[PDB]
């Protein structure tokens, strides 16, 4: 599983350009992709999302009619095109890839991502920044501006991290699972509209920057994402 | 889907998709013709599959006249055949391959026991069973040479102590053919083929070909009146 | 032969192994199939239905 | 009034007798014979799930088309007081009598692709039944309402008038599809003697009925019987095609007996 | 000398075992519960109606978390199916087409299909490049492959034609454990629930059962007039039920060694074609010939509510671990769901 990123730099507003994203790995053709954002100083913000079998697109408020996105099954290839370009359009962008059937863990793996430079519901975040410890239990906590437990029992909130350097990696899925890869001792929880992360027994590459997100309905949107340092 | 969460659209995507492919897939999957081999042990069988150029169930596949056959070839297994041949009920046609040469050679302990009563016996349990009342029939007859070189030197009544005829080739084929061919117990439905092999009969193939063709035909215009 | 010899010495050791068993009475099987049942009764489904509301597949 | 007004070319129908009332109660009765059975006729070509394949699709198609143009003119014949309204019956009408021709010729190519071309199709081919069943009568009583508008609606009951040649447009079909099916069953009818009873011939009369044939001969008078034989057998098609392919068949017999009873 | 003191042993230890037999069976099980009410008729209904088979079904089996199913075919499809919203899950293609039997881990990571070819082969779900790919192809059988069930992640048991049966671990590809003693084909084997014992019919009108890693044979079952095609264990684990072919289902204990009970209708003149229990063991479920399954009073024998809605024989049929639901495959590829 390997998803390399390829495309960005740095353009005048205006112009066009198109960010491609090649797989290497795994079935392209089972998995449907998102494509995301991240500011350069700030939080995350949902862009484009594509489906198995070319059938259903979503774009979010800001980008109609600018971004068109596409995917090449036999080489296993997804397309973001851009164009007509400003100066609020400048960040980093990640290729998320999501299967959907019962039982599955979407946003499983993310990219590295390409950086970009140009010349509802809402999540509110408690906190910017919380010191810690080596060895102390700690919480974190997020609400949202609207309730996301749907009909069916599912509760769609998504916890991340992101380490200093590094690309996103998930931690928590419908609010209350482990991703792959992950040690037993973080933990989750969550009720109407005021949500929880734990960890404990603090580590080193455990400190940086936690964000949640909901996907009860399009257009997705993040949070400000708060922070431990050490 | 107004009432459907942002993730069962996708799953109803999935769902629908994987049903396309299951159409397609046996659609294109009865289009190919079934062919179910038999015969007695060291009979042949293994000269048939080589001279048309085509453990378990044995399946073997080959192209010709821009048809795909696929023959069942069935013969390394010695279970109980009350259980595994049900599931063989769609098949157009059964080759039934045995050897003219083997009318004295005694396989067990009882000499009036020949090899070809074996032969009918396996015949007549194929022919008047449930689960083939309107399946064609092709009956391959093997070792014509070592038959003639034999009857040169030996009798026939050896096993038909009934027979009244000349101890010549032909009078022999005729009634080895008549022999087999008079068990069937219902021709408005059925129907048994024949065809001597040779080793250089390219024709082998042909005749189950012209059988086939015959049994869909006949297929075609039953099922329209006429 | 040995063939014979063989086959004796394995239904006797067959028979001698299925001979010695501490079996019980069927009754008492009956009664333990009847408790199951009775004392797991209020749990299933497919004998006294779930009501719509709380019934998955209505 | 009677039946064989739908394609009697006959510009000198007369008489001298009481000639109309045994002709046209023969129509009508004939009519009323039908329009009970072709309903469960209907029903069950539409019904049971286990029967559907490309010929169970043709049946059902032009047994649907017989019952409405059997309605339209059983309501239609009487509205010819009204000078601006019965031209859109003999539209209608039209159309749904062609539909009927182009469903029998279709019930004839089926037939073939039965009994020569032995093996099943690479793809199916459903639409192109449908486009070519449902095109060709579009398409031409387009092109007859494009050339003239008065020809529909006459001065006794409203149908295509006699009185110029535009009635060509119903009895061109009647004979380039009877000049076919007569090709299908001699080809039929070979396979029956050469790669292998009368009754079989004589179901596969009733769904290629060319018995409409009685129709095209009637010069004058003199020639009464054959408008006889006319009304007689085309009133009782629906009837007919019941009878030979609903209940005479063991399968559907066997089919209705196991389903509908469930 | 040595052989006549073995016949001898052996009629002597046979003459006992059939004392044994006749003298455990003091009454049988309709003699005793006659105070039991009766569940009354169960009107029960279609709700979901599973399509997209094309030949016949030969087997479906349930999950562990009474949502999921599978279920195998003569087309060469092995289909992992969502019952909530009559939805696909996975799609399995496969190479030998004459399947016979399923499982499914109770772990939800691996399935199994066997059949008429010998080799008994183990499919993994939880995969990560996304594809339910092939890991292992148990060899060794020399007939065709009745059923197998999985024991844990890394233990399962196979039956086959060949009058044996087989422990085996999937990590090595080496079979540990083989059974022998049958004189016909082997049909069928069920588990039990604590993985440590098993019960196998064969061609012979016979069922015995079996320890799991000793690797013997510590009991044999008769009274069919022929042979047995499906058989399926109770909850408790003291008793076990077979379907014959004689137009006649029994119910055996695995502690008492008799013949305790039998299902059989004067109109009913077909086979057997499979048995299951329920969650609380007060149904018998049976699928026949006459193509619609029967639902018995299994602890009566006194009647029986039906299930019709089939155009042909029934060959499988399967209940939900919490009860919820029972599912039939039939041979007109349409599968059915009740509740």
């Amino acid at each position: 599983v390997q998803l390399v990123e390829s495309g960005g730099g740095l353009v005048q507003p205006g112009g066009s350009r198109k960010l491609s994203c090649s797989a290497s790995g795994f079935a392209f053709s089972s998995f449907g992709m998102h494509w995301v954002r991240q500011a350069p100083e700030k939080g995350l913000e949902w862009v484009a999302y594509i489906s198995s079998g070319s059938g259903t697109i979503y774009y979010a408020d800001t980008v109609k009619g600018r971004f068109t996105i596409s995917r090449d099954d036999p080489k296993n290839t997804l397309f973001l095109q851009m164009t007509s370009l400003r100066s609020e359009d400048t960040a980093m962008y990640y290729c998320v890839r999501s299967i959907y059937y019962y039982g599955s863990s979407p946003f499983d793996f993310w990219g590295q991502g390409t950086t970009l430079t140009v010349s509802d519901i809402v999540m509110t975040q408690a906190t910017s920044s919380v010191p810690v410890t080596p060895g102390e239990s700690v919480s974190i906590s997020c609400r949202s501006s609207k309730s996301l437990l749907h009909s069916n029992g599912n509760t769609y909130l998504y916890w991340f991290l992101q380490r200093p350097g590094q690309s996103p990696q998930l931690l928590i899925y419908r609010m209350s699972n482990l991703a792959s890869g992950v040690p037993d001792r973080f933990s989750g929880s969550g009720s109407g509209t005021a949500f929880t992360l734990t960890i404990s027994r603090l580590e080193a590459e455990d400190v940086g920057v936690y964000y949640c997100m909901q996907h009860l309905e399009y257009p997705l949107t993040f949070g400000a994402g708060t922070k431990l340092e050490l | 889907g107004c009432t459907l969460s942002a993730e069962d659209k996708a799953a109803v995507e999935r769902s629908k998709m994987i049903d396309r492919n299951l159409r397609e897939d046996g659609e294109k999957a009865a289009r190919e013709v079934k062919l179910l081999l038999l015969g007695a042990g060291e009979s042949g069988k293994n000269t048939i599959v080589k001279q048309m150029k085509i453990t378990g169930i044995v399946e073997t596949h080959f192209t010709f006249k821009d048809l795909h056959f696929k023959m069942f070839d069935v013969g390394a297994q010695r279970s109980e055949r009350k259980k595994w041949i049900h599931c063989f009920e769609g098949v157009t046609a059964i080759i039934f391959c045995v050897a003219l040469s083997d009318y004295d050679l005694v396989l067990a302990e009882d000499e009036e026991m020949n090899r070809m009563h074996a032969s009918m016996k396996l015949f007549d349990s194929i022919c008047n069973n449930k689960w083939f009342t309107d399946t064609s029939i092709i009956l391959f007859l093997n070792k014509k040479d070592l038959f003639e070189e034999k009857i040169k030197k030996s009798p026939l009544t050896i096993c038909y102590p009934e027979y009244a005829g000349s101890n010549t080739y032909e009078e022999a084929a005729a009634y080895i053919q008549c022999q087999f061919e008079d068990l069937n117990k219902r021709k408005d439905t059925k129907e048994i083929y024949t065809h001597f092999t040779c080793s250089t009969d390219t024709k082998n193939v042909q005749f189950v070909f012209d059988a086939v063709t015959d049994v869909i035909i006949k297929n075609n215009l039953k099922d329209c009146g006429l | 032969n040995t063939a014979s010899i063989a086959q004796a010495r394995k239904l006797v050791e067959q028979l001698k192994m299925e001979a010695n068993i501490d079996r019980i009475k069927v009754s008492k099987a009956a009664a333990d199939l009847m408790a199951y049942c009775e004392a797991h009764a209020k749990e299933d489904p497919l004998l006294t239905p779930v009501p719509a509301s709380e019934n998955p597949f209505r | 009034t009677n039946f064989a007004v739908l394609m009697a070319h006959v510009e000198v129908k007369h008489s001298d007798a009481v000639h109309d009332l045994l002709l046209d109660v023969i129509t009508w009765v004939g009519i009323l014979l039908s329009l009970v059975c072709l309903l469960i006729c209907i029903f069950t070509f539409c019904f049971f799930r286990g029967l559907q394949s490309d010929r169970n699709t043709i049946h059902k198609n032009l047994c649907i088309s017989l019952f409405v143009a059997e309605l339209l003119f059983l309501i239609g014949i009487n509205r010819t007081d009204q000078p601006i309204a019965c031209a859109v019956f003999a539209a209608l009408l039209h159309f749904f009598f062609l539909a009927a021709f182009t469903w029998m010729f279709l019930e004839g190519v089926q037939l073939y692709i039965m009994l020569v071309e032995v093996f099943e199709s690479e793809h199916s081919r459903r639409k192109y039944f449908y486009l070519v069943g449902y095109g060709m009568p579009a398409l031409i009583v387009a092109v007859s309402a494009a050339v003239d508008y008065r020809s529909y609606g006459t001065d006794k009951v409203c149908w295509l008038r006699l009185d110029t040649y535009f009635i060509w447009s119903f009895i061109g079909p009647a004979t380039l599809i009877i000049m076919l099916n007569v090709i299908f069953l001699g080809i039929a009818l070979y396979k029956m003697f050469h790669h292998t009873w009368v009754i079989g011939a004589i179901a596969l009369l009733c769904l290629l009925g060319l018995t409409w044939a009685f129709g095209l001969m009637y010069i004058n008078e003199s020639t009464v019987i054959m408008a006889y034989l006319f009304t007689i057998f085309n009133s009782l098609q629906g009837m007919f095609i019941f009878i030979f392919h609903c209940v005479l068949q063991k399968k559907v017999r066997k089919e209705y007996g196991k389903c509908l009873r469930t | 000398s040595e052989l006549d003191q073995l016949r001898q042993e052996a009629e002597q230890l046979k003459n006992q075992i059939r004392d044994a037999r006749k003298a455990c069976a003091d009454a049988t099980l309709s003699q005793i519960t006659n105070n039991i009410d009766p569940v009354g008729r169960i009107q029960m209904r279609t709700r979901r109606t599973l399509r997209g088979h094309l030949a016949k079904i030969y087997a479906m089996h349930w999950g562990t978390d009474s949502r999921l199913l599978v279920s195998a075919s003569q087309d060469g499809k092995l289909i992992i199916w969502d019952s909530y919203t009559t939805n696909k899950v996975h799609a399995i293609p496969l190479r030998s087409s004459w399947v016979m039997t399923c499982a499914y881990a109770p772990s939800g990571n691996y399935v199994a299909c066997g059949g008429l070819d010998n080799i008994c082969s183990i499919y993994n779900l939880k995969t990560r490049e996304g594809n339910v790919r092939v890991s292992r192809e148990l060899a060794g059988h020399t007939g065709y492959l009745s059923c197998c069930r999985f024991l844990d992640d890394n233990q399962i048991v196979t039956s086959s034609g060949d009058t044996t049966c087989a422990l085996w671990d999937i990590e090595t590809g080496q079979q540990t454990t083989t059974f022998t003693g049958h004189t016909g084909d082997v049909m069928s084997l069920s588990l039990a629930p604590d993985t440590r014992l098993f019960v196998s019919g064969a061609c012979d009108a016979s069922a015995k059962l079996w320890d799991v890693r000793e690797g013997m044979c510590r009991q044999t079952f008769t009274g069919h007039e022929s042979d047995i095609n499906a058989i399926c264990f109770f909850p408790n684990g003291n008793a076990f039920a077979t379907g014959s072919d004689d137009a006649t289902c029994r119910l055996f204990d695995l502690r008492a060694d008799q013949e305790l009970m039998t299902y059989s209708h004067d109109n009913i003149i077909c086979g057997i074609t499979s048995v299951s229990f329920s969650k609380s063991g007060r149904l018998l479920l049976a699928g026949y010939d006459d193509f619609n399954c029967n639902v018995w009073d299994a602890l009566k024998a006194d009647r029986a509510g039906v299930l019709a809605g089939h155009d042909n024989r029934v060959s499988c049929l399967g209940v939900t671990d919490d009860g919820m639901a029972v599912a039939t495959g039939s041979w007109d590829s349409f599968l059915k769901i009740w509740n």
